[PDB]
């Protein structure tokens, strides 16, 4: 009773833990009541408590220094005692810890202490730790003396006192700047999944030790370099306090035959002796190569003194073993075989959520002036994973340190803490810094969520009730899998399947013409099953193969060469689709400009059993498609768009956005020729309509209606 | 009332303080102090279903009251004081 | 274990796999075995290295060694195999294989119970139930299962009763059961680890479980079991038994269940082949693979080897279009050549099925192969009916509920469609039932209500194009 479960904190704050409110209401405070909370090694903090709609009813969310000020991990359980005999201060002593203030000198107490304190009214208790950041630095203090004890509240009459040497950390003690969770930006799916793998077994070993059943063995993370796959398993390591092994291909593969072989069989012993650990094994595909690939002696047999290693699991009680690659497929397969490494997961690279995140931890030391806008940076950054943003902010902080620093001309071994902390890091730095900047991973497919919504699709009224009734029915109530469209182009095929995975949070995976076209050229059709894998690391998500027909038109279409409507790349899509299940929460959807030719089976039961005609709009939605395509723009009152559209009878969605750019440009040649007006005008559309014609036929219209009864 | 406005907060505090014309500031448990003048209602703030505030007098007063050698010892009036109840 | 030997030195592994032989004929009779046959001894056409290429040598010797090495039997394990050199497959040697393969389901009951012999089971525990659900489990995940459930039971109970300590009371442990709650905690945190791979089992479908389709049952006994039942008929009248037959026609009308039903009277092996194995075969340059396949039939026997989507090569080349040949091609002149070659004494026989026969490679239509054509149209009048009754024969009908009525509304409905009206209407029923203690029988409302969600999968296009191919056949 009066106990809840250290979860993580969302308020980021160093004095304040936040409950669910009915938690507080048993222990009858208030929110900003202080309250004591009550850790292992009879050892205590005091704060004040707050409350969120998030927060489990069951659990505290505090963060790390409140969490190492107990001496507790996440997972574990505290007592809180509300405490509102609490006084205001007198004097507190404060100093800092000599691992951080190192290289920086001046007043401390002007630059950290005082504004952490001015009229905050922290609640703070002797023997505390605390981290105030700024000046690019992450300064931490210990409370060594106060007036009141064991606790108060600092007021703005409270004299604070710092002097004399910094104190030196005690081997108890953690330092506040190790990368923990709160330093991994984007991929919270992915860490999420590690720590179902991975924390309990480490959290809780006496669970495994009574069973036969060994927890996985090892976990391999995949994805482009500098995303994150060493730091998660750092952070896991060391927010549950697991020794840390790092291995890497390189280091064992420098060395000699013999030594090679020692090296890596010891770290497993040290693992073991210092159980429990996890052995992060950076670089695999580089220590474990595939053998069929090389005829080195050193190759082969460290892949097989690996794959002894990882067997002998089964003694080395809670040690797990991580690796990480660039590919799931560039390593040997043996590794992958049932045990060892049979659980992957996919980084990936960050979205545009996930990429100002990202920067947002890596400005938490800086200073950042007012028309620094991390949003605008973040979206674009695009191709950059998080190495690439921690470079972009050191090469922007470093553009400001030269501007400022030629006025600063402090030359000495430390620098002030006052002129570091009127450094601030603005816009055109981050600009600059983007410009020089070139992001690794620009040619990798970049999965997210996408932004277009079902407002920017005009008319098709009922076909997105029916994509809502596809994805909504089988999770409130065998259901179908995916959904085939075909009509004319232009219509909006591929804004319908954006606009249900954006509604739906899912990420959406676009596959197109090219990709199909090239993977058949290349004769290298089994990257269909790593689109797949993509798609189910991925889920949610919807997995679009456009432009099916592709390769059978660039066999012929009308005419045709040694093939038909099957080919290398849509058999092993169908081969994929067979084996995947409607809990996999991933939605497939496929679109064709020419559907009498399109491989019957992926129409078969149990396939892509659902079919959507997108005819070409009628009027009211041509208007809705206008107003649409002009919702970005300001337009005069002059411009009658249902006049517009009652002309454009034959004109599809696409037509329509010719003419609404068309309209745009030329009021962009008035406004800068004006310049050298602010709104379109109905003489701009006028102009407009004098180009723009319909690209579809009344007879392609025809062969589509015929199809269409033909299937009903 | 979850609804009701911050400065009917500051009516109550003044008829409590044992000196009620004597300006003064209310801090909310967030950090962002409220303005009297302001037609802000609880539930908007962050003062629902319950909070503690932090009190302090105005500047231009504390100035005076330090200047002059005066203890600010009391803060409420004895006619709410003489029936202060304790909590356990 | 291959890795293990792998891992040594130049000279230490073929000496230490030298000793194990050399010891094994000291405590003659002895079993040798190796692990991971196909990393000791990889194909040595497949790997590049001296010691690789040597170590096979020594391998090789060793077992030829083994007519001097009295009472002394070496067995080995692969994953796959022909992932092995086929030197050590030649006479002598290696001259014997068991395909193990994946448990069937009655195997993953039978290893469900074998790993629950010490365990006290609550009332409510259905271990058949879990074995149907474990879909591409293997024994190791299996009894993984039965020890988490056994732990879960533990946990609940003795750790509100007992300390962290070694010794537990008789009368405790035995005062503890494990309820289904446990068994599916544990099935939720398991993961198959042979899910992909094909399992062959014999099938439980019976003549019971398919509506309709009457003379097409008797006729697959005539050619399936009268060939061995009455061999000295055939003999007498100079009869060649087919070696298979060809189902075509609407999907879901029975094609699947057929080729089990037959396979479960006979009680014989079922072999389920799909098209995308096919597809991969043609595309990855792996036709070999065909060989695998039937000789999975030869060592499954009794078996009926089931190749659904025969139709994929000949789309494979075109289907509606393709080149101005024919539909021979490498994986379709494998699979002919293996069925040319498969004597009818193996007691296999050959099922497959299309939905798309006008394109099927005359071929395999030629005496000697799936000669014989049925065709199997969407059920009529009196099939429906007989497909909704079998279906519901698992859970009460009320009285009030007209399933001739429904047959004869839903003309266009194939039998996989009316199963799922069936199914729909049952989980309405047991929804509703479940909700009443918070109902004995179907209702008409179920069936009612399941309709709003039923649809036919078989266009009326796609019917004409089957009715017209069959008529045309006369
Ligand atoms: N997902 C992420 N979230 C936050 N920071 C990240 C992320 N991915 C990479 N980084 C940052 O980029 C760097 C990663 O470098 P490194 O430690 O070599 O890891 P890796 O190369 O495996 O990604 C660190 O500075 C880390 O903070
Ligand atoms: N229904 C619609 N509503 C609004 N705009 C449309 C619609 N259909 C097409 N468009 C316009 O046509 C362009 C291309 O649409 P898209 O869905 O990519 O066509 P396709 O799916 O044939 O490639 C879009 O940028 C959009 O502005
Ligand atoms: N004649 C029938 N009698 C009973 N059930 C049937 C019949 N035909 C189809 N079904 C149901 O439809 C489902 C699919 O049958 P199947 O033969 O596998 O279709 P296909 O192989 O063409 O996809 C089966 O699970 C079965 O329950």
């Amino acid at each position: 009773p009066n106990r809840l479960i250290v979860d993580e904190a969302i308020n980021e704050d160093n004095s304040v833990v936040s409950l669910s409110q009915p938690k507080m209401d048993e222990l009858q405070l208030f929110r900003g009541d202080t309250v004591l909370l009550k850790g292992k090694k009879r050892r205590e903090a005091v704060c004040i408590v707050l409350s969120d709609d998030t927060c489990s009813d069951e659990k505290i969310r505090m963060n790390r220094v409140v969490r190492n000020n107990l001496r507790v991990r996440l997972g574990d359980v505290i007592s809180i005692q509300p405490c509102p005999d609490v006084k205001y201060g007198k004097r507190i002593h404060v100093l800092p810890i000599d691992d951080t203030v190192e290289g920086i000198t001046g007043n401390l107490f002007e630059v950290y202490l005082k504004p952490y304190f001015l009229e905050a009214y922290r609640p703070i208790r002797k023997g505390d730790i605390f981290l105030v950041r700024g000046g690019m630095r992450a300064v931490e203090f210990k409370v060594v003396e106060t007036d009141p004890s064991p606790y108060c509240i600092v007021a703005p009459d409270t004299v604070i006192h710092c002097e004399g040497e910094p104190i030196k950390r005690e081997d108890e003690e953690e330092s506040l700047n190790e990368v923990g969770y709160d330093d991994i930006g984007g991929c919270r799916k992915q860490l999420a999944q590690i720590k179902e793998m991975v924390e309990l077994p480490l959290r809780h070993p006496a669970l495994f030790k009574a069973i036969g059943v060994k927890p996985p063995r090892g976990i391999l993370l995949y994805g482009p370099p500098g995303t994150g796959k060493t730091l998660i398993a750092r952070a896991v390591a060391n927010e549950t306090g697991a020794f840390f092994f790092l291995i890497n291909g390189p280091e064992i593969m420098s060395k000699l035959a013999g030594e090679s072989e020692s090296n890596l069989r010891k770290a497993f012993e040290e693992a073991e002796k210092n159980a429990p650990a996890i052995i992060f094994i950076d670089e695999l595909d580089a220590i474990a190569p595939k053998r069929e690939k090389t005829h080195g002696e050193v190759e082969r047999r460290i892949v097989s003194q690996l794959l002894t290693l990882m067997d002998g699991l089964k003694q080395r009680a809670h040690v797990i073993v991580m690796a990480a690659t660039n590919r799931p497929n560039s390593i040997d397969p043996a590794l992958r075989r049932f045990g060892r490494f049979d659980r992957e997961v996919d980084i990936g690279i960050p979205d545009a959520t996930g990429r100002l995140e990202i920067l947002q931890i890596h400005t938490k030391n800086m200073k950042l002036a007012d028309d620094v806008d991390l949003e605008q940076v973040a979206n674009e950054t695009h191709g950059h994973v998080g190495a690439d943003l921690a470079a972009l902010c050191s090469e922007a902080a470093l553009q400001a340190i030269r501007k400022k620093m030629d006025l600063i001309d402090l030359e000495d071994e430390t620098i002030d803490a006052e002129v570091m902390n009127s450094l601030a890091v603005t816009m055109d730095d981050f600009r600059w810094a983007l410009s020089q900047s070139n992001p690794s991973a620009l040619r990798e497919t970049v999965v997210e969520v996408p932004q277009v919504t079902w407002e920017d699709i005009g008319g098709l009224e009922d076909v997105k009730r029916e994509l809502q009734e596809l994805v909504q029915y089988p999770v409130e109530h065998t259901p179908s899998k995916g959904v085939l469209f075909y009509g004319p182009p232009g219509c909006g095929k591929t804004l319908l399947a954006k606009a249900i995975a954006n509604e739906c949070q899912a990420n959406f995976i676009s596959i197109k013409g090219p990709e199909l076209l090239t993977m058949w050229f290349g004769e290298s059709e089994a990257n269909v099953r790593e689109i797949f894998d993509k798609a189910r690391q991925a889920a949610p998500c919807v997995l679009f193969f456009d432009e099916l027909d592709s390769i059978a038109k660039a066999r012929g279409g009308n005419i045709g060469d040694g093939g038909g409507a099957a080919d290398r790349v849509i058999n092993q899509i169908l081969t994929e689709m067979d084996g995947m299940s409607t809990k996999k929460n991933v939605f497939i959807i496929g679109a064709t400009n020419r559907p009498d030719i399109i491989d019957p089976a992926i129409l078969r039961p149990g396939r892509l059993d659902q079919l959507i005609y997108i005819p070409l709009p009628d009027e009211k939605s041509r208007v809705a498609i206008l107003k649409a395509n002009l919702r970005k723009s300001p337009v005069a009152k002059d411009v009658d768009l249902e006049f517009l559209a009652k002309m454009t009878n034959g004109f599809s969605g696409a037509d329509l956005t010719e003419i609404c750019q068309r309209a745009c440009k030329l009021a962009i040649r008035e406004s800068i020729e004006s310049e050298i007006v602010p709104e379109i005008r109905r003489d701009h559309f006028e102009e407009a309509m004098r180009f723009a014609r319909r690209s579809v036929s009344d007879n392609d219209i025809r062969k589509y209606e015929m199809f269409a009864q033909t299937l009903q | 009332y979850a609804r009701e406005r911050l400065g009917a907060v500051y009516g109550f505090v003044r008829e409590a303080l044992q000196s009620d014309w004597l300006p003064f500031e209310l801090l909310a448990s967030g950090g962002q102090k409220l303005s009297e003048d302001e037609n802000l209602a609880l539930n908007e703030c962050g003062l629902v279903p319950s909070a503690l505030l932090t009190f302090s007098w105005d500047m231009a007063v504390l100035e005076d009251i330090k200047a002059a050698g005066a203890e600010p010892d009391s803060i409420l009036k004895p006619e709410l004081l003489s029936a202060i109840e304790k909590l356990l | 274990n291959g890795p293990e030997i792998m891992s040594k030195l130049a000279g230490e592994s073929e000496s230490n796999l030298r000793k194990a032989f050399e010891e094994a004929e000291k405590n003659a009779p002895a079993i040798i075995f190796i692990d991971e046959l196909d990393a000791i001894a990889p194909k040595r056409e497949k790997t590049h290295g001296e010691v690789e290429r040597r170590i096979v040598s020594q391998l090789l010797t060793l077992m030829d060694g083994l007519k001097q090495r009295a009472h002394v039997i070496v067995m080995a394990a692969t994953n796959r195999p022909n992932s092995i050199d086929p030197a050590l497959r030649r006479f002598g040697r290696f001259d014997r294989e068991v395909d193990i393969g994946i448990p069937d389901a009655t195997g993953r009951l039978e290893i469900l119970q074998i790993h629950t012999k010490n365990m006290k089971l609550a009332d409510d525990v259905d271990l058949e139930q879990v074995a149907n659900e474990t879909h591409g489990h293997v024994g190791a995940d299996l009894a993984a299962l039965c020890s988490e459930a056994a732990l879960q039971a533990i946990r609940k109970k003795m750790d509100l009763i007992d300390l962290e300590d070694e010794t537990i009371d008789a009368e405790v442990m035995n005062s503890l059961a494990v309820t289904m709650d446990d068994f599916r905690w544990a099935l939720s945190q398991s993961n198959p680890s042979a899910l992909r791979e094909t399992v062959v089992e014999v099938p439980q479908v019976t003549w019971e479980d398919i509506g309709g389709l009457e003379d097409v049952k008797r006729e697959l006994q005539e050619l399936v079991q009268y060939p061995v039942e009455h061999p000295d008929k055939f003999l007498k009248f100079g009869m060649t038994p087919s070696k298979g037959v060809l189902f075509y026609g609407p999907p879901g009308c029975g094609k699947t269940l057929l080729a089990k039903a037959i396979a479960n009277e006979c009680q014989a092996n079922f072999i389920s082949i799909k098209g995308p194995e096919l597809l991969t075969m043609w595309f990855g340059e792996s036709e070999a693979n065909v060989r695998e396949i039937f000789d999975k039939a030869r060592q499954a026997a009794p078996c009926v080897l089931f190749f659904d989507e025969l139709d994929s090569i000949a789309k494979a080349r075109g289907g509606n279009i393709g080149d101005g040949g024919g539909a021979a091609d490498r994986v379709i002149n494998q699979i002919l050549t293996e069925m040319d070659g498969m004597s009818t004494k193996k007691n296999v026989f050959i099922i497959g099925a299309t939905n798309r026969p006008d394109i099927i490679d005359p071929a395999i239509l030629r005496p000697g192969r799936l000669d014989q054509l049925i065709y199997i149209p969407l059920p009529d009048e009196k099939s429906r009916v007989a497909i909704l009754k079998a279906n519901l024969r698992k859970s009460p009908v009320a009285k009030d509920v007209d399933l001739e009525f429904l047959a004869k509304m839903t003309n266009g409905f194939s039998g996989a469609d009316l199963t799922e009206i069936c199914q729909r209407a049952c989980k309405l029923a047991i929804r509703e039932s479940i909700e009443s203690e918070i109902v004995p029988e179907i209702r008409r409302d179920h069936f009612e209500e399941a309709m709003r969600f039923a649809r036919r999968s078989v266009s009326d296009n796609d019917i004409r194009k089957y009715e017209m191919f069959a008529q045309t056949l006369q």
